[PDB]
């Protein structure tokens, strides 16, 4: 009912919730009364096997996954897939034995929404968890951030920027391809505006941090106003930050 | 479970196009 919130997604599900409002069209919604519906069996165990096969797939993924939120939301989707697939195998028994039978239909139609349900759920708890892995490299860059206030020396400002690089250069590549998978244009918008800014502060935060070590080293001057040029960088770029990891969590 | 839910929508449309056949 809403729109399937990454691409890939969206690719998966989106031909089936299709079919399945096709299905609903006849038979539902009191129209097409009394049509004969063909042998299922064949389809049905076919969906059954996947069915298997993507209990089998998460059930290695809960028993070797670190993410503790993924290991008790997925098992929710697995029951909720197996309980559809029974009513599916309970329609074709049923039509087998009157091809008109009316409860064979709703069961159709209820185990069908219930595959794409249960399936949608698998797929958003699993995007959930990838999502939380780029929230940990921004709380990480966050964190690194709140650092810069205790840095001195020009040595110490060359180790903070060489542990600096890599964190952001992660985090630009993980925004990047993130918002190229979203199906909501203005969230895509917000995570590439919030990444350039941030960005773009960058360079200015390792100027406003050389700017306070040189000032601090030749002994004296402006060194409250260094200070604080240092530290808008920091508070914009940690709330620009803070942002993205907010937007990331829309669906 | 990409190809995993790849694999069930694939069989699910199928049965759902099998419904109207």
């Amino acid at each position: 009912m809403p729109v399937f919130h990454t691409r890939t997604i969206e690719s998966i599900l989106e031909p089936v919730a299709q079919q399945i409002s096709h299905l609903v069209i006849m038979h539902e919604e009191g129209e097409v009364d009394g049509k004969a519906i063909p042998d299922l069996t064949a389809p049905v165990s076919a969906v059954q096997a996947a069915v298997s096969n993507l209990v089998r797939v998460g059930k290695e993924t809960v028993q070797t996954t670190e993410d503790q939120i993924l290991k008790r939301d997925m098992p929710p989707a697995f029951i909720k897939v197996e309980n559809a697939c029974t009513k599916l195998v309970r329609a074709a028994q049923m039509l087998q034995a009157d091809p008109y039978s009316v409860p064979a239909r709703d069961y159709l139609i209820d185990g069908s929404r219930g595959i794409l349900s249960g399936t949608s759920d698998l797929l958003l708890t699993f995007d959930e968890a990838e999502v939380r892995k780029i929230i940990r490299v921004c709380k990480g860059i966050l964190e690194y951030l709140t650092v810069a206030e205790v840095v001195e020396t020009m040595e110490d400002l060359v180790t903070y920027t060489k542990n600096l690089g890599p964190g952001m250069t992660k985090m630009a590549k993980m925004i990047d391809e993130r918002q190229q998978e979203l199906t909501h244009q203005e969230h895509r918008v917000m995570l590439v505006n919030s990444m350039n800014t941030v960005k773009e502060l960058l360079p200015v935060l390792i100027s406003a941090m050389k700017i306070f070590v040189t000032t601090k080293n030749t002994k004296s001057q402006g060194i409250e106003e260094a200070l604080k040029n240092r530290n808008f960088t920091v508070e914009k770029m940690s709330a620009e930050i803070n942002e993205i990891i907010r937007v990331l969590q829309l669906t | 479970i990409l190809e995993a839910a790849k694999s069930i929508a694939a069989a699910t449309s199928a049965l759902v196009k099998a419904a109207s056949a």
